[PDB]
């Protein structure tokens, strides 16, 4: 609110860093004003973080082994190196999964080559192939295997991908190399777009020539959910509903098979456009076959995305979409009418990675919920140009947003609630104000669609009006 | 579907009957799953010895291992100095996920930076990274002292860390005076307890290597004490108690308990009590220096041996009721002060702990994993108790360390039919305990997915987890435990003995079938 | 048959096959036991509303009473003061159930002596029998000191304690010196708690009653407290703590602590500990009296506010976060001492873990049960974590205690769905759990059948129990818990939460099944 | 041995009482003759206690509820009186039972009248017949009611014969009264003889005039064991095993139906004589039912008691009798040279109620383990007649010991180990002596035959070689 006194607190905010780090950090700051079409001219994304300012982003391996290629079950996926990048990143996202760990299921497992001194010296191609060996011989079920890269194996002169292709030959087994070392990139988003390439490259098109599954003219494919809680079971069960046919979903609960037949589906619905785009646009190139985003945050993103879909088909498709908004239409009013009184008039702010900052904006309103600050970890402009329309005007925008200015952001605000990562939760909480984990759900959910926006009024009712947060200050001081 | 009045979340939600055939329809159409009668036959066969046979051929796989890399460590030490930033030289990603493991285990803020070297620096190295960094964390964040550390990629390609700071202090980047304090923790090295070490003995040998001339041993009349990696907070206050009650004067270096248990009173505060410079600087001045975690401290015992003339006891994890008592022995004297009698006292109420739950805890398995020294100091006090240890897994274990333990062993009749396992992961544990199984396992929380894979067995074939160890994901405030001195004793026996009788009760709770043995006394 | 490498206690050696055979032929063939279709019939008609509306109307029988006889608590009370032998006058059986229950639940000798009066007494009174056991008693045990209570059998009669006391000074049985306080405790009136009164009422009154001539009121400058009825050592040792941070001089009266905890090193002490005779009577020159248990120490209250001439203040049950904040306010205006720095940082870390608790905190529901204050302080933390009581039990509770509960729901949005019952025994509240299920119960061991009865209607109909309160027989080492303060709240707040996450974790054990939801991290 | 050291022991503990109590005392302690089979002449028992001296006794309400009378698991009993009483009993006897706690067995629960001040004012009958009537209608398939009469009820003046009557009358219910009021007698032993009475005058002979019940010549009734910890079922069945019917079991794990079946049979095996031997003559005397003492502690004399029954039958029965001893050796054998060069020499000191300080002298000597002191809480001068030749000579045997004499007598005699009940264990733990529960087993067992002495045998040794009794010296002190 009122413009001027957001530009007086950036440049507050600004005035402790040192000439370089304050010119680089004055672009990633701006006031939104909706009426602008292209965010280049307000904000600046996508560039590498000022050293030694503490920084959220995490690395290209935790966007490709992480995000993406982490979620498929039935595939076995190595972390190649020391040990510490697999075990930091081990169960450590909840991408939910029905089958047997250790059998068919190796989600919640952590493979990796444990690099010591002399694989660093000499290489480890020949211990990468003693490895898939014993992982051929101890886990005979898995059908494919990943080797995704750490720093070392990119800084040493290893070549995985020669290595991939002997023994994918030799066992007849689909190995996929991907090159996702943590320097590379300044964010996940390279390793999104690493994973991607990768799948483009080596999975994708292993049936271009089967012709054995039988299509029909309701085939759509999710791309882009991770079934965080349960996500997109919970979005699954709706076009379902609306009579469409989802043959896979990229990639939370996935499966090879599932990826492998993706490119005979009519319409792929993209979730998360920022880390699946590329397979969306290379799959419309190739295969002819049409993208769209959706959300399924909130009840109106909801219906709308449903009318949007069911346009796509025909009139039969359209009429299911119309039972199933009637049908869900009582649940979410009853929602609305107990938890909306509760949550009116509050002030949020969000700091997240690359889709949910603007995606759940819908979800909050549909509360009564205004959102004051607004900011992305890894974004592109693409996604601020989606992000300046659906945010209020005379909010605050921030890129790769450092501790302390966020810290000091929250300070003068003084919003109602924050939600960001586990980074920012206890930080925010001893300042006395509500905080909800935006990437884990606060192990809770699922927020998506009709049954996840049950829980997603009733956590920020649970969490925002907390007894707890009226007792910080002790009745003697 | 949701009902407003009772609203479900994933579970049990997805146990509905629309989300079941939705779930059904998903993996008879797309997955192309195996049939589950070879599902069960493959399972079958995991929990077999011969596959435990194949399981301990492996040498180029590792599956779910039980370490860390070293600069967690180091940033761990780091934090434990008055108003000290850790700083990692190397890749942002690294100190992400370092901070998340710390505040998933503390739920605490953790406060810890990177210079964000990228694709460039990979091949001219980190030079302007580390002088930009140094420069805007001191301006930022405001630290006294500036404590870095390396990740695996840095090591790779070489950066010279002292040359690179020593720069940055020529040119003006930062103050000549201001204490940046360095270490080397390469991740193919060791483990994080490893790191901890190299960064302590990096903040020693900064802080003392160049003005050992002045100092006299004994001269403060102070003990030095150096605890390791530690992840409970109780630990460190019973220390500093057991101290305190002695009345004998004590350094206690490296100290986080501070910065890890702040109060939420309305206001953050980053940085919170510490080691300060002047106790690091007066360290060589002690009587001598006690080492808590021995055996991942022998850099630091190298330098304080070599360097500071302190003639560093060879005493044990100060963990159960012998070695607690050696260590208070060996305080009483370095120290000259007696032992006072409300630590006789709670050694006799340890004793009679122990004389009351010694019927329940004879004679009971257990398989056991973690650290070093917290793992041998779990093993002696089991061992003390009467119980049977029959795995002992550490996967940051060495031939000497085991060698030791080994020794341990063969002085109690307890300890025949126990097996010491080093270099092994968390697999190799699973199938050890499908194939000679034990009662109950003590670890960290990565432990509950082989009990769930025991539960896959059987409910005969269950082995229950205890949560003793690093780390501690799937319960809260365990990390304010205590695991040191006669209170650590007491709480563990507690733990344990009450553990073995909820798994009793939930054995006889059927009612015609097993209740008869649902004994209110016990 | 028994393998001698593995040998079986009743459970599970009963479950072979060779017994289950000769219980089911000795069943079949000379119990007549009713056919079990019947008896599943019988269980679910008990697992009904209809049966709860005929439970509730009950005015004659009493099932599984949740509360004890006077004398208990005077037994409780008497042990507090030094080198004090409890006395009971009446009949040795009482002695020998007061010294079982006592043992069992703190695994401690307990001390106390009985005169052994029979159908002779019943016909002529116990005086004989009143001067030859304190004779006895003195001339064997030694005390300092001989607190007489009284069993069912000589209140019926009509025994005079004073006249009998007297009688026994002026024969020369007794010292005239010796302190001999005696208390009326009817088991027939009130219940243990009303003896532990009781108790403390009279031995004050012999010690202050006739010497207050030259009593001034804050002389000492010190506050006497009161503990009341109390299991927990760690309650003591808190108040002690706290009012020693304070820099508060205090006087506690009826310390048990010592005695109830003594070390096992080779020697047995009866006596250890306890509030001395002379803060006993000094204690009327006391600047207040502070009772922490004020529902059950009334009579205490009227004596010491009635002679003592002490402005007893109105403060709660120190339990929680906000009657803790009171109780030290109140003690800081009482003495004049400011609240230090310490106890501040302790209330914010409980607030923290308050705040990192919350989200599985939320929404629970509870059934309680115990005494009346550790009930109401129970029931005020859960509603300042927003926890939601359903079944409130107390059956030594009265209506006024009851309006006070109701109050404090009215002004906490969580205690909406609450309701406050007194007179009612276990099978009440049996019923009640079955037919309004909630999440948790609390309370002590007796509620395990109570579990064991939910989780024989199904799985998703067990209620959980856990064990705060008294007695605890089936579990070790509890007695050494804390539920006062600060401490006792992050005590209790980890028990409640460790609890919700382990029947989580138990819920989500099934593999392919509900395993979906078995997460490392919560 | 050393008798003279014994008794100058005896005189030093005994200086410091008061000269009546002295005087009392000095007739209850005595050193073992085994030539002598008078006990009345060396030693005096089943007298009232000195007051003031803290005594084990209990009173008779707990033999009568607690020991007779709660095992029966299809009968109800009431704790007539205040609340105290049952609520300190209840469930604290491992009597063990099959049932469904609360539907047709009631062992573990608590039912009491809760006299209140009205009640002990103006009696308790109205009361005692509302409390039938509502035992009636919420616990529709019990198959019986006692009630067990408390000190006030025998103080005030209740009538309960004359309700009990009545409402059996109205309910064609068996509804027994106790008179078992703890001002009666000396100790439990009182309690035993009013509930054997009580049994006799009301529950035994209603069956007298039915002849369904097929009887076999190999009909024997277990009378005197309560099934602690299982005890009962496993002398059932070595006796199954040999060849006899067990028809009824007195009284743990009992039924009402067992018991009114009991005149049936051809034989009782008499394990506890002290609280059955009532039943046992009368049954003798009007039924003409042969009675015999048996001992199933250890192999030897389980061994010699099977013997011993077996040649009450024909050969067949002894047949089986030989193939039962055959089958059984190798096993506690096997204990035996597992324990026995570990318990080798050890020498213990005993204090129970009234059977097993004797009975189970047996069973320690087949480990090599000898008996030096051994006393009794309430048994009669027939008891200690037993005893005389079960136990070595210059022994010290005590009669209602003192807590104070058996701390003296421990000191002095310095036991390795000690078997006692729950208000000795803590005092001797402290002073570092091993300790075992001989009443509940320490929550352990069986103790009884072949498969209870593999038990015994691992529990003695895991008190006695415990490292924890090497650590009650600090290294300091
Ligand atoms: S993949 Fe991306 S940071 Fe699109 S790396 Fe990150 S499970 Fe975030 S805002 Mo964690 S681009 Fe998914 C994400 Fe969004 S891990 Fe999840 S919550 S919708
Ligand atoms: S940016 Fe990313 S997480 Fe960092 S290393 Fe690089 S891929 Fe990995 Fe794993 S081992 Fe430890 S944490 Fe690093 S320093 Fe060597
Ligand atoms: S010797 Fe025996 S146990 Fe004693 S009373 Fe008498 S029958 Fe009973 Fe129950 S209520 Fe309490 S404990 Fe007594 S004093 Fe009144
Ligand atoms: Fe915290
Ligand atoms: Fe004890």
């Amino acid at each position: 609110m009122s413009r001027e006194e957001v530009e007086s607190l950036i440049q507050e905010v600004l005035e402790v860093y040192p000439e370089k780090a304050r010119k680089d950090r004055n672009k990633h700051l701006a006031v939104n004003d909706p009426a602008v079409t292209q965010s280049k001219k307000c904000i600046i994304s996508n560039k590498k973080s000022q050293p030694g300012l503490m920084t959220i982003r995490g690395c290209a391996y935790a966007g490709s082994k992480g995000v993406v290629w982490g979620p498929i079950k039935d595939m076995i996926h190595i972390s190649h190196g020391p040990v510490g990048c697999g075990q930091y990143s081990r169960a450590g996202r909840r991408n939910y999964y029905i089958g047997t760990t250790g059998v068919n299921a190796f989600v919640t497992m952590n493979f990796t080559s444990d690099f010591q001194e002399k694989d660093i010296v000499f290489g480890g191609d020949k211990k990468l192939a003693k490895l898939i060996d014993e992982v051929e011989t101890l886990f005979p079920l898995n059908k494919g295997i990943s080797v995704q890269s750490e720093c070392p194996i990119g800084l040493i002169g290893d070549d995985i991908e020669s290595v991939s292709k002997v023994k994918g030959a030799e066992l007849s087994k689909t190995i996929v190399p991907v090159r996702c070392e943590g320097f590379r990139g300044v964010s996940q988003s390279l390793g999104h777009h690493i994973a991607n390439d990768a799948v483009r490259d080596w999975v994708l098109g292993k049936r271009d020539e089967d012709t054995t599954f039988a299509s029909t003219p309701y085939d759509v494919a999710i791309i882009g959910d991770y079934n965080i809680g349960g996500d997109a079971w919970s979005s699954r069960i709706l076009l379902e509903e609306m009579g469409l046919r989802c043959v896979a979903q990229w990639s939370g609960d996935g499966s090879i098979s599932e990826i492998e037949l993706t490119p005979k589906v009519k319409l792929n619905l993209v979730h998360c456009y920022r880390s699946m785009n590329y397979i969306s646009r290379h799959m419309e190139e190739k295969y002819g076959i049409p993208w769209m985003e959706y959300n399924f945050f909130g009840p109106t993103k909801t219906i709308e995305s449903l009318r949007a879909i069911a346009a796509k088909f025909d009139e039969s498709i359209q009429k299911k979409c119309e039972e199933v908004i009637a049908k869900y239409k009582p649940e979410w009013e009853a929602v609305v009418a107990k938890y909306r009184p509760r949550l009116e008039g509050k002030r949020v702010m969000l700091y997240i990675g690359g889709l949910r900052p603007r995606h759940v904006i819908g979800a909050y309103e549909d509360l009564g919920m205004e959102v004051v600050g607004t900011g992305y970890e890894f974004a592109h402009n693409d996604d601020y140009d989606r992000t300046m329309k659906e945010m209020g005007d005379s909010t605050l925008l921030y890129d790769d947003v450092t501790g302390y200015e966020f810290e000091e952001f929250v300070k003068r605000i003084k919003p109602d609630l924050i939600g960001s990562g586990i980074k920012e939760k206890f930080i925010f909480q001893k300042m006395g104000i509500p905080f909800r984990e935006m990437h884990s759900w606060d192990y809770s959910g699922p927020y998506h669609g009709f049954d996840g926006f049950a829980i997603f009024a009733r956590d920020m009712d649970m969490t925002l009006n907390n007894p707890c947060w009226k007792k910080l200050q002790a009745p003697w001081e | 579907s949701q009902q407003v009045d009772k609203i479900k979340a994933s579970y049990p939600l997805f146990l509905d009957q629309d989300y079941k055939d939705m779930l059904a329809k998903k993996r008879d159409g797309f997955e192309e799953k195996y049939p589950q009668d070879k599902i069960d036959e493959v399972f079958q066969w995991t929990t077999t010895k011969e596959y435990q046979e194949l399981n301990f051929q492996r040498e180029a796989l590792t599956v779910n291992p039980a370490k860390a890399c070293q600069p967690l460590g180091a940033v761990l030490c780091a934090l434990g100095f008055e108003k000290t930033m850790p700083y990692v030289h190397g890749s942002q990603g690294c100190v992400a996920y370092f901070r998340s493991y710390f505040n998933r285990h503390f739920r605490e803020p953790v406060s810890c930076v990177s210079d964000s070297m990228t694709e460039d620096a990979a091949v001219f190295g980190g030079q302007q990274n580390m002088k930009d960094g140094l420069q805007n964390c001191k301006a930022t964040y405001k630290p006294d002292m500036i404590a870095v550390s390396t990740t695996c990629m840095a090591e790779v390609i070489g950066d010279d860390l002292n040359a690179f700071i020593n720069n940055s202090k020529k040119e003006g980047f930062i103050p000549d005076e201001f204490p940046v304090p360095f270490a080397h923790t390469p991740s193919f090295v060791g483990s994080h307890v490893t790191g901890w070490d190299n960064m302590f003995e990096g903040i020693a040998r900064y802080f003392t290597l160049k003005s050992m001339d002045d100092k006299v041993v004994g001269s403060n009349k102070k003990i030095n004490i150096v605890p390791g990696f530690e992840t409970y907070l109780g630990n460190f206050r019973v220390i500093k108690r057991m101290l305190s009650e002695m009345g004998v004067g004590y350094s206690l270096l490296s100290d986080p308990e501070e910065v890890l248990d702040t109060p939420a009173d309305g206001q953050f505060r980053m940085y919170a009590g510490g080691t300060t410079q002047e106790e690091m600087k007066d360290a060589p001045n002690a009587l001598n220096t006690v080492l808590l975690q021995p055996w991942h401290l022998e850099k630091t015992k190298k330098f304080v041996e070599g360097t500071w003339k302190h003639e560093v006891p060879k005493l044990n994890i100060p963990m159960g009721l012998d070695w607690t008592d050696e260590f208070l022995m060996k305080v009483s004297e370095i120290s000259g002060q007696p032992i006072p009698a409300s630590l006789t006292k709670e050694r006799g109420r340890l004793v009679d702990m122990m004389t009351d739950s010694h019927t329940w805890l004879h004679g009971k398995r257990f398989a056991l994993w973690g650290d070093p020294d917290f793992v041998m100091g779990l093993v002696k006090f089991l061992l003390e108790l009467g119980c049977e240890p029959v795995h002992i897994l550490c996967h940051n274990g060495n031939k000497r360390w085991k060698k030791a333990v080994d020794a341990i062993l063969a002085a109690s009749p307890y300890g025949k039919n126990a097996t010491v396992y080093i270099g092994k992961d968390l697999w190799h544990l699973r199938s050890l305990v499908f194939t000679d199984k034990p009662d109950f396992m003590i670890g960290n929380s990565y432990g509950k997915f082989i009990q769930r894979d025991t539960l896959h067995k059987g409910k005969e074939f269950e082995v229950p987890l205890i949560r003793i160890g690093f780390p501690i994901f799937d319960r809260h405030h365990l990390h304010r435990s205590t695991t040191l001195g006669y209170e650590g004793a007491m709480q563990i026996l507690t733990t344990l003995v009450n553990s073995i009788l909820e798994r009793l009760d939930e054995e006889t709770r059927g009612m015609q079938a097993t209740d008869y043995n649902h004994d209110l006394v016990r």
